[PDB]
RNA sequence: CCGAGCCUGGUGAUAGCUGGUUGUCCAAGAUGAAUCUUAGUUCAACUUUAAAUUUGCCCACAGAACCCAAAUCCCCUU
RNA sequence: GCCUGUUUACCAAAAACAUCACCUCUAGCAUCACCAGUAUUAGAGGCACCGCCU
RNA sequence: UUAAUUUAUUAAUGCAAACACCUGCAUUAAAAAUUUCGGUUGGGGCGACCUCGGAGCAGAACCCAACCUCCGAGCAGUACAUGCUAAGACUUCACCAGUCAAAGCGAACCUUUGAUCCA
């Protein structure tokens, strides 16, 4: 039982992973352009 | 000065590993190899193990 | 160490050995690295893993367990799934 | 009471012998003070008529310091035992 | 109990004659309010920090006075030089002021006086002990 | 050696013997204004806030002013003729929130005694000017410098390997990649007695924040005490250092040059009595002439965020008030005619 | 024979300190680290004995750094 | 050093200790000391006969 | 004695326990009890030092002292494979500890301080 319910729970979070990586480094990015942009003025 | 923390993975596995930050810096959320899983996964700073 | 027991008469074993240090049969003893525990934050890759290794002792440190322990640890012992049970035996040894 | 525990645990003696105690063993930590034990009540079996209790016959749980100090020297009561119950049960029906 | 654990406080840890804490309980019974611990805390401020003794304590009432009035005004002086706390052998430099000049008068005098500085510049340095006394609680 | 002795001395630590010096001499040199000298030194600090030109400078100039705090530079270039730097009102105790990294990845302020800006706006630095500082390596100033304007080159020298390192710290921490790695920071660990040999004529403007008593931190900080007793030959040796890093900055500026000697004591000693030596040393054995620059009118521009001592003939002395707790700090401006 | 009596016992107290340690004869045998440690000890080096088997020392040529001397190390032969 | 006294039996007899006098502190009380007492009392400490000025 | 460790014992209180006396448990004192006196240097002082590292002494493999002559450090920046494994080696004259590392697997395409026990 604790190894399914593990199984299932990394299954679950590798599931939302790829997107979750995704969203991680455009938000770093934007924050980068924002950066960018407070330098323009 | 710069305190060590603990990154522990977002993907559910019991993994963590123990980084050093800034303690003036924000909370850490970092790429890092899951052996578990055997994938690089986001991993977030859950406590302050100590300061250093 | 005590060389004769009060109540017995016999030679003692110094347990901190014990806690310690594994002997193989053979006469060699093994022991974790100090430190291996300690502060792995600031400790390179290359030293974690020479912390993390199991370590055979000197013959003069040896010499000192042997006679720190008594008889009794130092006897064949036929453990179902020991894992030093290969270790327990020299091989293709000159001398 | 003041019940106590030895620090030290005290070898095992064998079936017959008795169990041979040290300097250490003298040695106890205060596992408890049975006069800090909240307190109980006492089963009683009333014979008088007494106020805010009860009549006769009725199984009363009475704070012991009442059921000792008053009811039993005075004979208003009697002990809840087998026998005492039994006796009071043929008065009962008896009536 | 409160009286007489307050009593025994002035008299053992205090070593307050008898006549003396008929005096302090005469003049300023609201040393008895005041609790043990803040009160011993008082006494031996007036002891050893501004190195007052038993008769000049009782004859100032400095028990009546707060404790956070009494670190204002004194801390205040010391650090302006105008207070030193006598030595080992209770001797000073400079004469001290008087429990009387320090506490007894009102800001004004005590400013104009004893310390020979401006109002502002004592709203700042209460302030300022304040933050200091909170940082160290 | 002999265990015995019959008197032993009274073994004060470092921070009464500090104040003892300073209660025996500063009391003579200020009179009447001695014992609030003392009282704002013994209270806390009062610390100003310096924003980062290299940060989202006006967005933390907001945040300032929210908190209060208004930049007594801008109001001052004004008289007196990129600097900000934020600090409250006179009486005011309120703290500045420590600082943090900002979105651009730099820490949006430093706080920093606001009397450790003066030296920099008194300097005079124009745009285009090569810049000096000769042993000022705690930070502060040396940030402050870094802190003018993207067209100006900047060298910073101190002896100290472990001051040079703080002044790495702060600039990864503060100066970005673009500036630092670019020329326009310099560091180095040099002496800088022997610095009118290493470079000579070089610079036009310098910075001489010679080794000080420091007497504020004196008095705070028991570890390193410049008091301790067993120190006693260093302490009598610094107006020597002292007196030969102000020859050596002026021999490194240029003819017609500036140079600011700082100082973070009260001592007529190592206030007057240095930068005059100097001069008499650096126009006898270097024939150099170097004239003292007045900044009364610094003064009087000045005056509305930090309290002056108007007796000293030469140079200027912010003393600490615990209206502005600020000082001390002593600085005396001196061109170089030849 | 009192800065804490005397006697007995624990007691053959403990002593890294001093002193002593008794037949004959032969042989081998001499100047670092840590340590509340430098009046001591443990490890090393040296030393002794016994055993295994196979190179050991000496050693020319070649070889061993820029910055800014005497020599040394290494080893074919012998 | 007030005094007569005491002291290191066995190297010190003293200016040291005590001492009347004085001061300070503590105590409102009985059946084994204090005491078969009771604030002009009792216990403790300091000081030094005494007397004159500040 | 404001050295460390205790409050067993008394005295106070407080809380329970028995309905003045007494038991248990706490706190604070008094009285005491037990125990310790690091090392190297410094005759006319009012301390300095104790670990690690760089340079000279010590010129050319290694190694070499000092109350010797000078200097520096108790980390930071970086990234988060800065992972895992593993031949063979070095080694601060012991040990402890400390270094380097092919091949291989896996991602990708880094430049100093301290043991054990105990938590
Ligand atoms: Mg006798
Ligand atoms: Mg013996
Ligand atoms: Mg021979
Ligand atoms: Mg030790
Ligand atoms: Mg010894
Ligand atoms: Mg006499
Ligand atoms: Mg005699
Ligand atoms: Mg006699
Ligand atoms: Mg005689
Ligand atoms: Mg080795």
């Amino acid at each position: 039982q604790k190894r399914r319910e593990r199984e299932q729970h990394i299954a679950e979070c590798m599931a939302k992973m790829p997107q979750m990586i995704v969203n991680w480094q455009q938000q770093q990015r934007e924050n980068w352009e924002k950066a960018q942009a407070d330098k323009e003025r | 000065k710069n305190i060590l923390v603990r990154m522990v993975s977002e993907a559910g596995t019991g993994f963590c590993f123990n980084t050093k930050r800034n303690r003036l810096r924000e909370k850490l959320t970092l790429l890092h190899y899951d052996p578990v899983v055997k994938q690089r996964v986001l991993f977030v700073e859950k406590k302050k193990i100590r300061s250093l | 160490l005590t060389y004769f027991s009060a109540r017995k008469g016999k030679r003692k074993t110094v347990k901190a050995v014990i806690d310690r240090f594994l002997r193989l049969h053979c006469g060699l003893w093994v022991r974790r690295k100090a430190g291996y525990k300690k502060k792995l934050w600031k400790k390179t890759p290359a030293r974690k893993k020479r912390l993390r290794e199991f370590v055979f002792c000197n013959k003069t440190q040896s010499k000192l367990l042997d006679k720190m322990t008594t008889s009794f640890w130092k006897r064949r012992n036929w453990y179902v799934d020991d894992p030093y049970q290969k270790y327990h035996d020299r091989t293709n040894l000159k001398v | 009471t003041v019940i106590v525990e030895r620090w030290w645990k005290v070898p095992l003696a064998g079936e017959g012998r008795k169990p041979r105690l040290h300097r250490r063993h003298r040695v106890y930590k205060l596992v408890e003070d049975t006069k800090h034990r909240p307190k109980e009540n006492l089963e009683l079996i009333l014979t008088q008529s007494v106020e805010n209790v009860g009549v006769r016959g009725d199984l009363v749980s009475v704070k012991k310091s009442l059921g000792r100090n008053r009811l039993l020297p005075q004979g208003l009561a009697v002990y809840a035992s087998p026998e005492n119950k039994k006796l009071f049960e043929e008065e009962k029906l008896l009536r | 109990q409160d009286i007489n654990d307050t009593v025994r406080l002035l008299k053992e840890k205090c070593l307050f004659t008898v006549q003396q804490v008929t005096k302090i309980l005469h003049s300023c019974p609201s040393v008895l309010r005041e609790d043990l611990g803040q009160l011993e805390y008082k006494f031996q401020y007036a002891y050893f920090r501004m190195g007052i003794k038993h008769p000049d304590i009782v004859k100032s009432e400095y028990l009546q006075y707060s404790l956070t009035k009494i670190k204002q005004r004194h801390i205040y002086l010391e650090r302006l030089g105008r207070y030193q706390t006598p030595d080992k052998k209770g001797q000073t430099q400079i004469p001290n002021p008087l429990l009387k000049d320090i506490l007894r008068v009102s800001e004004a005098e005590f400013l104009a006086r004893t310390a020979c500085t401006s109002v502002e510049e004592f709203q700042v340095f209460k302030k300022l002990l304040a933050r200091e006394e909170e940082e160290s609680e | 050696y002999k265990k015995k002795w019959a008197a032993t001395e009274p073994k004060f630590p470092a921070v009464r013997l500090a104040l003892q010096n300073f209660d025996m001499t500063y009391s003579v040199q200020f009179g009447d204004l001695w014992p609030s000298i003392r009282v704002s030194l013994l209270s806390e600090q009062k610390y100003g806030a310096l924003v980062n030109n290299f940060a989202a400078w006006d967005h933390v100039s907001a945040k300032l002013e929210q908190l209060s705090a208004k930049d007594f530079v801008n109001e001052a270039i004004s008289h007196w003729e990129n600097l900000r730097c934020f600090t409250f009102d006179r009486g005011d105790i309120s703290r500045f929130p420590p600082a943090r990294p900002g979105s651009l990845g730099v820490m949006e302020y430093y706080l920093m005694d606001a009397a450790s800006l003066l030296p920099v706006l008194a300097l005079g630095l124009q745009p285009g000017d090569i810049v000096l500082d000769l042993c000022a390596a705690p930070g502060g100033k040396t940030l402050a410098l870094l802190q003018t304007g993207c067209c100006r080159n900047l060298a910073a020298n101190d002896l100290s390997p472990s001051r040079i390192a703080r002044l790495q710290k702060i600039l990864h921490s503060y100066v970005p990649e673009e500036i630092r790695d670019g020329n326009q920071v310099r560091v180095t660990s040099w002496d800088g007695r022997k610095w009118g040999e290493l470079e000579g004529d070089t610079y036009d403007r310098v910075l001489v924040d010679v080794p000080c008593t420091t007497d504020r931190h004196s008095l705070h900080e028991e570890e390193n005490n410049i008091f301790k007793r067993s120190r006693k030959k260093e302490r009598q040796i610094l107006p020597v250092l002292q007196v030969q890093l102000l020859a050596a900055g002026l021999l490194a500026t240029k003819p017609g040059g500036h140079v600011v000697y700082s100082t973070c004591s009260l001592s007529h000693l190592q206030n007057e009595y240095v930068v005059q030596g100097a001069i008499e040393l650096l126009a006898n054995q270097y024939s150099i002439q170097v004239q003292v620059e007045d900044l009364t009118h610094f003064r009087r521009v000045f005056m509305d965020t930090f309290c002056f001592f108007s007796s000293c003939q030469v140079g200027e002395l912010v003393i600490p008030n615990l209206m502005a707790n600020f000082g001390p700090m002593y600085f005396c401006k001196m061109r170089r005619l030849t």
